[PDB]
Order: structure tokens, then C-alpha cells, then sequence
């Protein structure tokens, strides 16, 4: 599991066929494995701080 | 404007299938 | 422009910078078919629109 | 600036053709011609083109 | 000038057409809508942004809108009779003021005496002029948007003709030789 916190606004920025500057030099996700990129809203009464 | 005389018919007489 | 009557413009004998188009604006979505973001910043067209 | 519109009908002849836009392609003149002539309240306006 | 009534006519544009000279290399006027002149009503009005391609070789092409002028024996009075070139630009704007212009470039082809063939056809990315072996191949490009559905051959005084043929979405077969021509085809749809 890899996690951050980044705005739901920009989950074009973190895609597939992008390559902007989101995934050029900051999270580049792997796809030889299978995986899911989960994008959540997590309420402060889980823990989550930022 | 430049005067025309326009006569359609002379311009018949040039057909030529291509 | 409106939709309507919406804007186009043939870019050709020329160099492009995709950089350019989108580091000036903030990406909602993008819809691409037989091409990605990746792919159309970098490749060589007969004319691009 | 100014007002952003589109088209919702262009029909037309007395078969009530709709002009549709062809794909790569824009409203017609006579759509265009209408429709920024036509009230914003979505009303039809008949006019001779 | 001494002219036939060329300029009355609205020619299907179609998809494209390919013209054939033998040799005044013939002007023509395209648009999107055609019809009568309001005061007149003479055949040959062209309205919003029509385009002008008129040789003179180099070929001077405006994309403008047309507004056609009142003084005598122009397209906006009573005794009009038909509009005639014999540079061509200077010769339109006799008849018609060019007004709203998007577009305007001058083509230097350089042809030769020899017989030669001509092409229009309109596309997503505009209008593409052809030109010639005696293969169309493709010249210029025009940021025309706005489909074109009718053409009309500009008349003119100075004998010479030319010939102008409706393309179609045909299968061909198409043999190249040795210099990278098309010497020969097949129509496929013309016989058995
Ligand atoms: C393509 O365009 C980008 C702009 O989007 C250019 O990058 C800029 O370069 C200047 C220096 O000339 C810097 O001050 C800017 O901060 C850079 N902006 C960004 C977003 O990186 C880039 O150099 C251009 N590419 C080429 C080959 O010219
Ligand atoms: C396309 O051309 C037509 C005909 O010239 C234009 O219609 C005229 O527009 C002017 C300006 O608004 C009016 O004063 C005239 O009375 C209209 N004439 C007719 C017969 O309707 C039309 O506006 C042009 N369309 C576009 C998009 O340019
Ligand atoms: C979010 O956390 C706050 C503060 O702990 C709590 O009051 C609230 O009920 C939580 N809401 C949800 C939807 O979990
Ligand atoms: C042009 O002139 C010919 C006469 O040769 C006539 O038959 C034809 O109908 C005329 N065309 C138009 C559009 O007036
Ligand atoms: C031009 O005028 C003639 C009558 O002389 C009419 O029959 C024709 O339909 C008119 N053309 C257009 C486009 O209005
Ligand atoms: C030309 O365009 C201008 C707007 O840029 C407009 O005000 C004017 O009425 C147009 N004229 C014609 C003949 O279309
Ligand atoms: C045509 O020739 C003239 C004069 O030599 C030149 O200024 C112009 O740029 C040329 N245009 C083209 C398209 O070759
Ligand atoms: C083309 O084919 C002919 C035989 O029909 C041959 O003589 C000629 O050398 C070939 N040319 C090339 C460039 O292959």
C-alpha cells in the first residue's frame, strides 16, 4: 500500500496517460502488478491528520 | 462597373468532350 | 468561445510545447483515444488541431 | 464577455429537417443565423434563410 | 468583356472537384450559401465569408465576405448584367467590396506551358488546393471551416477552355511505376 494525501481536484494529474509533473518527478504507479489506485475522503475522527 | 456582353450562345460552339 | 460557434485553428511547419497549453491551466479531465497526454507533448504530426 | 449559447433545435423545409453537424464539422450558417437571432428562453424562431 | 452566364451558376460542390486546363487558368468563386442579388434579382450572390481563388503564374486566394457594390452596372443595381475579371483581386473589388477578411496569401506554383490539372477539396483541417506527370498533389492549405457547398466559374475576357469534374468517394486501384507516379488506375465500379 502506498498513501498520500493529495486533493481529489487533481486525480487527472495522477493518471494513466499523463505526464505532468505529478508523476514525472514525485508518484509514478507501477502497472506490471495488478493493482487499484483508491481515491478517499478520510473524516478526522479515524486519526488522519495534515 | 465595367460593361458585359454577355452571350452564352458563342460559347457553345467550343464544346469539345474531355 | 461558445459552442456554437466554437474557435479551431491547423497548427503546421511549426514547433510545438504541450508544457505551454497546460502549465497555464488547471486539468479537470482528459478524454484521449489512440493517444495519451504523454504521447501527444512529445511525437511527430502531419498537422495538429 | 457577451452571451454563451448553443443551439437546441434547427429544423428545417417543411419536412422538418433537423441540420445536424456532421462529425469535425459546426452549425450551418443558417443554424448560426437563427440562433443569434432566437430569444435565450429557448423559444423557436422561424426566419427564411 | 465577352462572357457566358457562368456567374448565375451555383455548382454543387460536393465533396471536392478536380479541373483539367486546356490556357487561362480559371478563377473561381466558393462558398457555403448561394443565390439571387436583392435588387436585381440576378443568380450569382454568394453570402457570409466566401472564398476567392483567382490566378494571375501565382494564385491570389482571400477568404472575405462579399458586399456587393450599387453604382452602375454593378451586382447592386438594376441594370447588372454579370461580373467579369480581365491583378484578378483588383478586378473583384470592381464589383464588390471585400470586406471581414480572414484570410488572404498569394501561391507562387510556377507552371509550365504544358497541359495541367487543378484540385479543391475540403477537410476537418480546410480546403486543400492540388496541382500537378499529371498527378494531383497537394500545394497549399486554406483555414476555411465553414463547409463549402457551391462553386462558380468566374467569367473572363482577354479562346481557351478547361473542364470541371465532381470527385466522389470511389474505390480505385492505383499502379505506381518506377519514378513514384500513378500511371495508370482502376475505377473499380466502371466495369466488369
Ligand atoms: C516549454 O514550455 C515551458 C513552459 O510551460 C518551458 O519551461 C519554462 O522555462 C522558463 C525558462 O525559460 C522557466 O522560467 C519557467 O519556470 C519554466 N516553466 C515550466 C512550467 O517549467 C520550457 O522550457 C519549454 N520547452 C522548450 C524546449 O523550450
Ligand atoms: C450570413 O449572411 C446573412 C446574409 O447576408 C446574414 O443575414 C443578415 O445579417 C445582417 C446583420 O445582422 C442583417 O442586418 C440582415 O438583415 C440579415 N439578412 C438576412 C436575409 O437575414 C447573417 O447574419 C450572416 N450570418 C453570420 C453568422 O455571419
Ligand atoms: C468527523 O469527525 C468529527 C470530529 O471527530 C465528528 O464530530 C464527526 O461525527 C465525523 N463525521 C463523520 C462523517 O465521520
Ligand atoms: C445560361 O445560358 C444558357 C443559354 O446557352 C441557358 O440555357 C441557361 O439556362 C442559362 N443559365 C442560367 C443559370 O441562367
Ligand atoms: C432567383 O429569382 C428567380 C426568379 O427570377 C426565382 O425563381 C429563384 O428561386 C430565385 N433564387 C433564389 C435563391 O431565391
Ligand atoms: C464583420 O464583423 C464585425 C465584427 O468583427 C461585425 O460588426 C460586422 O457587422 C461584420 N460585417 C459583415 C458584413 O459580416
Ligand atoms: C512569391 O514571390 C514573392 C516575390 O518573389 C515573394 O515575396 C513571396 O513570399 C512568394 N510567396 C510564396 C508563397 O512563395
Ligand atoms: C519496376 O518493375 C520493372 C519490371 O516491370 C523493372 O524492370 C524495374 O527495374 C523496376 N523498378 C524498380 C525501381 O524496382
Amino acid at each position: 500500500v502506498d498513501w498520500f494525501a493529495f486533493p481529489y481536484a487533481w486525480k487527472s494529474y495522477l493518471a494513466i496517460g499523463s505526464a505532468d509533473r505529478i508523476v514525472r518527478f514525485n508518484y509514478n504507479q507501477d502497472y506490471s502488478n495488478p493493482s487499484c489506485r483508491i481515491h478517499s475522503k478520510v473524516n478526522s475522527s479515524v486519526g488522519i491528520s495534515y | 462597373c465595367p460593361q458585359v456582353d454577355m452571350q452564352p450562345s458563342y460559347f457553345i460552339k467550343h464544346n469539345w468532350p474531355e | 468561445p461558445t459552442i456554437m460557434q466554437y474557435k479551431r485553428q491547423v497548427f503546421t511547419r511549426c514547433n510545438y510545447n504541450l508544457t505551454l497549453l497546460l502549465s497555464l491551466v488547471q486539468v479537470d479531465e482528459f478524454v484521449c483515444d489512440k493517444i495519451t497526454p504523454e504521447a501527444l507533448a512529445t511525437g511527430c504530426y502531419s498537422s495538429l488541431t | 464577455s457577451g452571451l454563451y449559447s448553443y443551439i437546441t433545435n434547427c429544423n428545417y423545409g417543411g419536412f422538418n429537417k433537423d441540420d445536424v453537424v456532421k462529425p469535425g464539422g459546426r452549425a450551418s450558417q443558417p443554424c448560426v443565423t437563427g440562433a443569434l437571432n432566437s430569444p435565450t428562453n429557448g423559444q423557436v424562431w422561424s426566419f427564411n434563410f | 468583356a465577352f462572357i457566358s452566364n457562368y456567374s448565375y451558376y451555383g455548382n454543387p460542390f460536393g465533396d471536392g472537384i478536380v479541373i483539367r486546363i486546356g490556357k487561362i487558368y480559371p478563377a473561381l468563386m466558393l462558398g457555403s450559401s448561394f443565390g439571387n442579388f436583392s435588387v436585381n434579382n440576378k443568380s450569382g450572390a454568394y453570402f457570409n465569408h466566401t472564398l476567392l481563388i483567382l490566378p494571375s503564374t501565382v494564385f491570389q486566394v482571400a477568404y472575405c465576405l462579399l458586399q456587393p457594390r450599387t453604382d452602375s452596372y454593378c451586382p447592386g443595381n438594376a441594370n447588372y448584367v454579370s461580373y467579369a475579371l480581365i491583378n484578378g483581386l483588383e478586378d473583384i473589388k470592381k464589383y464588390f467590396n471585400l470586406v471581414n477578411c480572414t484570410y488572404f496569401e498569394e501561391f507562387n506554383v510556377t507552371a509550365d506551358e504544358r497541359a495541367e490539372w487543378f484540385g479543391i477539396t475540403q477537410d476537418s483541417q480546410g480546403v486543400h488546393l492540388y496541382t500537378s506527370s499529371n498527378n494531383l498533389f497537394l500545394f497549399a492549405s486554406v483555414p476555411i471551416y465553414d463547409k463549402i457547398n457551391y462553386y462558380t466559374v468566374i467569367p473572363r475576357s482577354i479562346w481557351a477552355a478547361f473542364y470541371v469534374y465532381p470527385l466522389h468517394q470511389l474505390s480505385y486501384l492505383l499502379n505506381f511505376d518506377v519514378n513514384g507516379y500513378i500511371t495508370q488506375a482502376a475505377d473499380c465500379g466502371y466495369n466488369d
